[PDB]
Parts: C-alpha cells; sequence; structure tokens
C-alpha cells in the first residue's frame, strides 16, 4: 500500500518503470530479501487500498490479505499489523518492528 | 503567582494524566483497531479514556489521520491524538512540525512481512527479518527513513531548551520606554538652551487658557454623559451573530435598534449606582462653580486671585469625584460582567469610545489648576 | 551543590549583561546638568540611596526617574523568579539518549563484561554506538561490570556519574526495588523480544503462538505486567514522585556572592594606593 | 570608626545615609555592601515566601484514596479484628493497594 | 481591583480630612 514513508511515489515515476518508480522503508527491504532469498520482484499497489481486513458479511478479505488468500500476490512487504484472525489465513514472520499507540500532542510554543 | 504556576504545569505524558486531567481533549481515527482498541481494553485507564471519548462532544473523533493533525494544530495544545507510534515518528518530521510524540506505547504491536499460509517462501523471510534485525540494516533504513528523510533535524529534537529562566524578550518593552524617554528629554534639553537664550501676558494668558481647558473639561464631561456605545458586545454565535453597541446608560443592541436597559441587578450594587450618580453629578456642579469664580476674574480682566484660589479648590473637588466616578462605572461594569450581564455580554469586551473623552476632561481640569497656581506665585 | 553560577539563576546571563550596558548609558546625559562624576550618581540611582546631584526640573528630572522607574520593576521580577526557583524546584535529568553519552564524557558508562548487549555494541556499524563501544573499550577504569547486581551497585555508588546500559523490562522492575534510587531514562537502543519457544516441529508449536496473539490482543500481559511490575512494585512511581516538602536556605547559594563581596574590596584597595601616588 | 559606625547602618538596608564620599574609593566601599545587603533580604522574602505558600499548599487528607496516593504519613489498623479482616478482604483497589501497604509496612 | 478599591476610600478619604486641616489652621494664623 503507498504509504509514507514506507511505499512512495517518485518525483519522476514517468521517467522510471515498474519497481523504479517506488521508493520507502518497505521498498528497500523488498530489495533485501531479494538479495536474501534469491528471486526477482513485483511491487504492486493494492487495488481497493484496504490494508487486507476481514468481511463481516461475506467473510472476504479484501486488501492486501485478500491478495495474498486468493493467490492474486505472492507475498506482503507492507505495514500491516499481526492480529490473531490474520495469522488464520495467512503466516507472518517474525516482527521487524515493534510499536504501539502513541500520544500526538502540539509542541510546546515558541512565543 | 505567574511563574510558579507556569512551572507548576507539567505536559502530560502517560495517558493516565488524560484519564486524570479533562482540559486537553484526546481522541482517535472515527473508525480502525484503535479505537476499536480502547473500546475492547479492560484495564481501568483506558476504559476511562473509552469513557471519555464515547462521551465526548464534540467528538474527537476525526474522519482521516490528516484531520486528526491539524485538528491539532488549530486547537493549539488543547487536544491531543492518538496514532501509530512509527507514524507518529514520521508526521513529527514533517514540517512545520509543530506537534510532538509524548510517552511510551499503550500497547505491542508489531509489523511484520506475512506470506500466504503454506508457501515455500516463508521459511527463509522469517530468517530474513531474524537477519536484518540483528544487524542493525532495518535501523539503518530506519535512520534513512525516518531521519535522512526527515524535515525537521535527525538530532535536532533534543535542542529545545528544558526548563531554563527568564528571557531577555520578558524585558524588552520596557528598553523602548527607556531609549524613548531619553531621545524625548534631548529635545527638552535643547529647546531650553534657547528659551535660556531667546530672552501683563503672562499671567493673564495662562489664567486664560486655564479658563480654556476647563471648557473642554465641560464638553468630554457631557461626552461620556451618553456614549455612543460603551462595548461592541459581542454574542457572535457560529443561534447567529450578536452585536450589542451599548452606551454608558442607554444599552443599544445592533437591523438598528436601542434600548434603555439601565439599573440591573444587585441592591448592593445598586446604591453604588445611586452613588455612582453623585459624583457624576458633584463632577459637573463643582466645574460650573469653578466657571462662575472665573468669570468673576473675567470681571477682574474688565479679591481677585484669592477667589481664584478658592476657584481652583472646587475644581479639584471636581475631578476627584470624577476619579471617584470613573471608578465607580467600570468597577460595576466589571461587577455586571461577573454577573454575565443577562442576554448581553461582550466578548469584545472593550471600552469606547467616549471614556477615552472623559479621561482627558480630568487633566484638563489639572492643567487647568498647574497653571493658574502659576498665576498665584504673583 | 550551588555556588558562584548558580546564585545568578533568577535573571538570565543575557540580562546580566544588558542591565549593565543600558546603565551607562544613563549616566552621561546628567553630565550635561552641572561622564566623570555621575557614573556614580547612576548608583545613586542603581536601586536606592537617593543621590545628592538633584537635576531639579528639566530634562534630567525625566532621565532621573525613568530609569530608576526602570529598577525597582526588575528587584521586583528578581525576587518573583527566585520564589518561583525556591518552590517548585523541578530536578531534571541531566541526559536523555545515548548519543548524549557519546557527546559528553563526564558521566561514564557501561554494560555487563559479557553478554549480547556487550556484543551488541561490538557489532554495531551505527556510529553513536560504535563511538560508545570506542569509549568502553577505552574506558580506564573499566566500566564492565562483572554481575548485573554489580552495575546496579557502581551507578549507586558513583553518586550519577557512571551510567549502566540493560535490559528495559528488568530496568523497570531494579528501579521498582528499593533504595529506588536509580531510574531509567530514554527509550530503546534497539528492539529485541521476548517469545514463547518450542522445539521446532512440534504440534504444540501453532496454538501456543496463537495463544500469544491471543493475550496480547486482551492485555492479560499487560495486566500481568501491571502485577508483577507495579502490583509487584515498591516504589509507586506517582505515590514516590509526590515526596518532597522541605525547607530553608542553603548557604551555597550566598557564598558565590561572597567572592564579589571580598574580589571588590581586594580590587579597590589597589585603587586608593596607586592613587595615593597619582596625588 | 567614630561616625561612620552609623553610617554603616545608613547603608544596612534602606536609609541613605547623608555622607557620600563622592567618586573615591569609598563610593566603592559604600556601594559593595550595600549591594551586598540587598542580595540577603531578597533572598529572605523569596524564602519566606516559599515557606508560607507550601505551607498553604498542603491540604489535611479527608479520604483514604490519600493514604493510597501518599506515603509520608502512615497509617494502620489494630493487629486482629474485622476492620484489618476488612482490608484483608477488599477487592477494591484503593483499598487492596492501602492492604498492601499496611503488609509491607 | 476591588482589592485596590478598598484602598481608594482611605486614599481620597485622607485628602478630604486633610482638606479640613489646611483651611481652619488659615483661621489659625
Ligand atoms: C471475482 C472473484 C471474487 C473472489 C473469487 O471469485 C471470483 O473467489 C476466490 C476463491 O477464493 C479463489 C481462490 C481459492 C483458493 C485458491 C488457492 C490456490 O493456492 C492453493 O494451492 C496452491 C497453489 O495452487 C497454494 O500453494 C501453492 O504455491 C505455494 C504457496 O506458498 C505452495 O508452496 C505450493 O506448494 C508447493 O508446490 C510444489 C513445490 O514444493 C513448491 O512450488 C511449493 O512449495 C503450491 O503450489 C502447488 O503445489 C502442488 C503440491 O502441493 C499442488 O499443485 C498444489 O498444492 C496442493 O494444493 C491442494 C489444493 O487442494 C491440493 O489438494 C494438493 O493435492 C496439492 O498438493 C499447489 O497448487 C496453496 O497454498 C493453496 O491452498 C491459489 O493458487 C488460487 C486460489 C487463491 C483461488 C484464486 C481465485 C479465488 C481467490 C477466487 C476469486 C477471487
Ligand atoms: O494492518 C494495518 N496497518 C496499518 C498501517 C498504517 C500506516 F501507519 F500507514 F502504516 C495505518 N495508518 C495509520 C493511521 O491510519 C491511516 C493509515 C493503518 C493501518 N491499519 C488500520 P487500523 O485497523 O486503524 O489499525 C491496519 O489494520
Ligand atoms: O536469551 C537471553 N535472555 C536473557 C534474559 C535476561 C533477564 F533480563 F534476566 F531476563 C538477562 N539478564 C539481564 C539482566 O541481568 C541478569 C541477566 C540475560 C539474558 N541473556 C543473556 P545476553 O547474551 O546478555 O543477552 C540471554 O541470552
Ligand atoms: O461486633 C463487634 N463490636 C465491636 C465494638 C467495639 C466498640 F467500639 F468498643 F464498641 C470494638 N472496639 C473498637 C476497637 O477495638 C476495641 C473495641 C470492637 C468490636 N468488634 C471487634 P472487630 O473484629 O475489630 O470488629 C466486634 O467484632
Amino acid at each position: 500500500i503507498l504509504e509514507s514513508p514506507y511505499v512512495m511515489m517518485k518525483k519522476n515515476h514517468e521517467m522510471l518503470e515498474g519497481n523504479e518508480r517506488y521508493e520507502g522503508y518497505c521498498v528497500d527491504l523488498a530489495a533485501e530479501i531479494a538479495k536474501h532469498c534469491g528471486f526477482k520482484y513485483k511491487l504492486t499497489i493494492v487495488g481497493d487500498g484496504k490494508y487486507g481486513a476481514r468481511d463481516a458479511d461475506t467473510k472476504i478479505w479484501n486488501g492486501m490479505v485478500g491478495e495474498l488468500v486468493y493467490g492474486k500476490a505472492d507475498i506482503a512487504i507492507a505495514p500491516l499489523t499481526i492480529t490473531l484472525v490474520r495469522e488464520e489465513v495467512i503466516d507472518f514472520s517474525k516482527p521487524f518492528m515493534s510499536l504501539g499507540i502513541s500520544i500526538m500532542i502540539k509542541k510546546p510554543q515558541k512565543s | 503567582a505567574f511563574l510558579t504556576v507556569e512551572r507548576m504545569v507539567s505536559p502530560i505524558e502517560s495517558a493516565e494524566d488524560l484519564s486524570k486531567q479533562t482540559e486537553i481533549a484526546y481522541g482517535t481515527l472515527d473508525s480502525g483497531s484503535t479505537k476499536e482498541f480502547f473500546r475492547r481494553s479492560k484495564i481501568a485507564v483506558f476504559d476511562k479514556m473509552w469513557t471519555y471519548m464515547r462521551s465526548a462532544e464534540p467528538s474527537v473523533f476525526v474522519r482521516t489521520t490528516a484531520e486528526g493533525v491539524a485538528r491539532v494544530r488549530k486547537s493549539k495544545g488543547k487536544y491531543a491524538y492518538l496514532l501509530e507510534s512509527t507514524m507518529n515518528e514520521y508526521i513529527e518530521q514533517r514540517k512545520p512540525c509543530d506537534t510532538m510524540k509524548v510517552g511510551g506505547n499503550l500497547d505491542s504491536k508489531g509489523y511484520g512481512i506475512a506470506t500466504p499460509k503454506g508457501s515455500s517462501l516463508g521459511t527463509p523471510v522469517n530468517l530474513a527479518v531474524l537477519k536484518l534485525s540483528e544487524q542493525g540494516v532495518l535501523d539503518k533504513l530506519k535512520n534513512k527513513w525516518w531521519y535522512d528523510k526527515g524535515e525537521c533535524g535527525a538530532k535536532d529534537s533534543g535542542s529545545k531548551e528544558k526548563t531554563s529562566a527568564l528571557s531577555l524578550s520578558n524585558v524588552a518593552g520596557v528598553f523602548y520606554i527607556l531609549v524613548g524617554g531619553l531621545g524625548l528629554a534631548m529635545l527638552v534639553a535643547l529647546i531650553e538652551f534657547c528659551y535660556k537664550s531667546r530672552a501683563k501676558t503672562s499671567r493673564r494668558g495662562r489664567a486664560l487658557l486655564a479658563v480654556a481647558l476647563n471648557l473642554l473639561a465641560l464638553l468630554f464631561a457631557t461626552t461620556a454623559f451618553l456614549t455612543t456605545y460603551w462595548c461592541q458586545g459581542t454574542q457572535r454565535v457560529p443561534f447567529q451573530l450578536r452585536r450589542f453597541h451599548t452606551g454608558i446608560w442607554y444599552s443599544c443592541e445592533e437591523g438598528e435598534k436601542c434600548r434603555s436597559f439601565i439599573d440591573l441587578a444587585p441592591a448592593s450594587e445598586k446604591g453604588v449606582l445611586w452613588l455612582s450618580v453623585v459624583s457624576e453629578v458633584l463632577y459637573i456642579l463643582l466645574l460650573v462653580v469653578g466657571f462662575s469664580l472665573m468669570c468673576l476674574e473675567l470681571l477682574h480682566s474688565s479679591d481677585g486671585l484669592k477667589l481664584n484660589a478658592f476657584a481652583a479648590v472646587f475644581t479639584v473637588l471636581s475631578g476627584l469625584l470624577g476619579m471617584v466616578a470613573h471608578m465607580m462605572y467600570t468597577q460595576v461594569f466589571q461587577v455586571t460582567v461577573s454577573l454575565g450581564p443577562e442576554d448581553w455580554r461582550p466578548h469584545s469586551w472593550d471600552y469606547g469610545w467616549s471614556f477615552c473623552l472623559a479621561w482627558g476632561s480630568f487633566t484638563c481640569c489639572m492643567a487647568a489648576s498647574v497653571t493658574t497656581l502659576n498665576s498665584y506665585t504673583k | 551543590k550551588p555556588g558562584v553560577f548558580s546564585f545568578l539563576d533568577p535573571l538570565a546571563y543575557e540580562i546580566w549583561m544588558c542591565i549593565v550596558f543600558a546603565y551607562i548609558g544613563v549616566s552621561v546625559v546628567l553630565f550635561l546638568v552641572s561622564i566623570f562624576n555621575s557614573l556614580w550618581f547612576s548608583l545613586g540611582a542603581f536601586m536606592q540611596q537617593g543621590c545628592d546631584i538633584s537635576p531639579r526640573s528639566l530634562s534630567g528630572r525625566i532621565v532621573g526617574g525613568v530609569w530608576w522607574f526602570f529598577t525597582l520593576i526588575i528587584i521586583s521580577s528578581y525576587t518573583a523568579n527566585l520564589a518561583a526557583f525556591l518552590t517548585v524546584e523541578r530536578m531534571v535529568s541531566p541526559i536523555e539518549s545515548a548519543e548524549d553519552l557519546s557527546k559528553q564524557t563526564e558521566i561514564a558508562y557501561g554494560t555487563l563484561d559479557s553478554g549480547s548487549t556487550k556484543e551488541f555494541f561490538r557489532r554495531s556499524k551505527i556510529a553513536v554506538f560504535d563511538k560508545m563501544w570506542t569509549y568502553m573499550r577505552s574506558a580506564e577504569p573499566s566500566v564492565f561490570v562483572r554481575t548485573t547486581a554489580e552495575g546496579v551497585a557502581r551507578v549507586r555508588k558513583s553518586k550519577g556519574k557512571y551510567a549502566y546500559l540493560l535490559e528495559s523490562t528488568m530496568n523497570e522492575y531494579i528501579e521498582q526495588r528499593k533504595p529506588c534510587d536509580t531510574m531509567k531514562v530514554g527509550g530503546n537502543l534497539d528492539s529485541k523480544g521476548y517469545g514463547i519457544a518450542t522445539p521446532k516441529g512440534s504440534s504444540l508449536g501453532t496454538p501456543v503462538n496463537l495463544a500469544v496473539l491471543k493475550l496480547s490482543e486482551q492485555g492479560v500481559l499487560d495486566k500481568l505486567k501491571n502485577k508483577w511490575w507495579y502490583d509487584k512494585g515498591e516504589c509507586g512511581a506517582k505515590d514516590s514522585g509526590s515526596k518532597e516538602k522541605t525547607s530553608a536556605l542553603s548557604l551555597s547559594n550566598v557564598a558565590g556572592v561572597f567572592y564579589i563581596l571580598v574580589g571588590g574590596l581586594g580590587l579597590a584597595m589597589l585603587v586608593a594606593l596607586i592613587e595615593f601616588c597619582y596625588k
């Protein structure tokens, strides 16, 4: 999914092609897995813009998980939060980035 | 009392402060796992925060994340926002950089590489995560994509001085009256070098000016006797907008309209207002006593200074009762704002325009006095 | 420990210079009334001690009034700021990040003499962590302690000028244990995770892995973290954070004015003896 | 020695004295001790202001939640009885923390 | 301002009491 600073567009993405058009934190990670596991890769943006939630009515995964479960996608290198119900259908690796809910407030003003 | 309470206030760090305070609001996105987290959490701090946010009117829940960015920025620190810490790093790097991340994480969540279940790639990719995290190349890219991409500093976050002392800029508004009093005095010294150098019209022409300043002192007395509007009384509700333009006695409201609304509550304040009318009338009457004795000087210009010495008594006793009367009304007008003036309170609370004028009536009563005792020296 | 420069706290160092700069700009004006004499008559208008030259009703009365009005403002403001320091008393920590330890050298810092943490700085390629390891391999005497409790006591005995690097969850717990004279500052230097391990290929491995994502989802782990770090913690933080109700003035604060007291006297004794030779 | 003993009281705190050693070394001697004494007294004001405020800042405790909040004033029950048993049994976190304190007291 | 206002009545009241003193001492002379 196009998220800063994980997957971003180039200023000259029209001057680039394919995987070159994309940039960010997860984009450099995609090079390192290819350096580790030896494969060519295709960075694809998710169509619906969803992270891969589950429906409650159809119980159909949308998003990246629906691209992973239904054979549309080969792998995901993306800010995907590891939950219980997501591991029920696919397999995460170990987490590369621990995080949590944080408090954004204003900075103390210089007046 | 200022500098202590200013230093007594601690910035909030933990979310337990948000369960403790209520002045700074706080919210999450209107849909997502983060809002779901407080909805689900059983910890009493997180439950109380969710109890607040479900009772938060107006709604702290924003629709986009950038809406939560701007709503913190526009509310000026009295609205907080809860978001993902790695994104909270990056937005703090993005300019204007007027927000910041405080405290630790509220929970533990992890981004991890996902494969379809049963794929052959899943195991060496999982080993690749434990390789790159071991070598810190992820942290090197975290330094890249948050701090080599960060607009506001990489280490400049630690450049904000923590609890330092009183600023020089606190003492800069008195510098312009310091230097400005010096340059105004240099005009006085150079002209008095020419007043020593260029040299019945002395005692008479200054005494007629003392009569002339009392004539202006009479007119600004009558000017604030009916103020055009004492305050722009604003109750601009985004109901609808309200613009009271209330005089000193008649409370006009404004399409054009005017009413009296004289003599509000309370009764002890009424006896102050009945005493306020006394100091208004004794101000103007002792002017007229001061006019009549100076018209005897006009007959002396056609006793003398002995009655002008008696005339200087009542003109000072005029203006001092005006200094009573100027303090009778505005203290009461401060008292009426403490009542919450029944439907006509100002939010542009600002004295208007004849009260600055009847100020100058008093100094015309006293500038008449300083020159009529100058003629008393002879 | 306060002292000389610490007396000058309630008025800032730029304000100490600008109060003396605008001081001498006033005294040149009163020389035109009667530069050489009015330098002390500006000290007559410094705070108190009403001076003898009175520029009666000319412009020097205005110059003699405004600076006199200016200085009575400050000594009120200096007293009000001093009362703020003498009542609030927020003892701030000196350092937060480990980049400060790459920046300062007065407070030492170390790890255990053997372990992955010492190995981490030995391996790290980040220049801050590399400089810290460059310091610690050059640290004489050795900052590396042999047990973790030795690293606890060496911080406690060195009185703040020795820091120590350890695991943050243990750093929570030792800060809870009395005397509680140590504390944890800053965030983590890296990301490490404790995780439940099974032998490879065991049948239990998958639902146990699902059990971790269940309990972390429900915060029962955090409830036990509240249990085993804060219901087991001896020094309750906000219960211990609100404990200071102390009292009367020190003497090192006044002692910084003694050196400008005696130093102004001995400098004046040079002036009197040479003016006995200028006569 | 004979006169300036009171002119040192002229430079004691206030009351600007009549002998003025105009611009010689006595102007420096008359200035520094005068500068010295205004220090003591401004700090004496701020110390006393730090006294009476904090004296009035301290509220007497009224609830037992204060005893779960403070630790300077100790608190206990009888060594045997239903009252001690009450804190031993109570599930409210304020009363539980008080019992946690008193078993660790 | 009400805190200061209690000192205004002893301000102005000290002035009007003094004006009685000055006029009678003009007759004591
Ligand atoms: C408009 C839409 C709306 C929604 C929708 O309607 C219209 O409904 C959706 C519906 O949901 C459809 C999906 C249903 C689920 C389907 C799953 C299917 O993959 C399945 O079968 C394998 C691929 O065919 C997968 O795994 C393969 O790829 C790797 C995954 O990591 C495996 O590792 C590899 O196994 C090994 O293969 C040999 C080598 O060792 C290695 O290459 C590899 O390690 C497998 O590749 C093949 O492996 C062979 C041996 O296993 C078999 O060919 C078969 O594996 C087993 O497959 C079993 C399936 O019954 C079979 O019984 C068994 O005998 C087979 O051995 C598999 O092909 C396996 O993970 C998975 O289960 C996928 O390709 C298509 C799929 C997503 C479908 C795509 C289209 C949809 C989404 C439909 C469509 C969107
Ligand atoms: O797996 C998930 N990964 C996510 C990753 C990110 C980002 F930070 F951009 F990487 C975000 N954003 C932060 C704020 O909301 C807008 C975008 C949301 C994510 N959500 C949605 P949740 O349900 O609210 O957690 C997921 O589900
Ligand atoms: O898997 C490991 N788990 C560990 C867990 C802990 C503890 F915190 F006690 F749980 C500690 N300590 C840190 C505090 O002082 C006492 C020992 C060391 C650990 N080590 C050794 P490393 O090689 O230095 O990392 C491991 O290897
Ligand atoms: O029924 C009971 N009635 C009680 C009545 C009283 C008194 F106040 F004297 F009336 C007291 N005291 C108060 C303190 O202890 C000494 C005497 C104890 C009582 N107890 C004992 P408990 O188990 O500590 O409650 C009971 O059981």
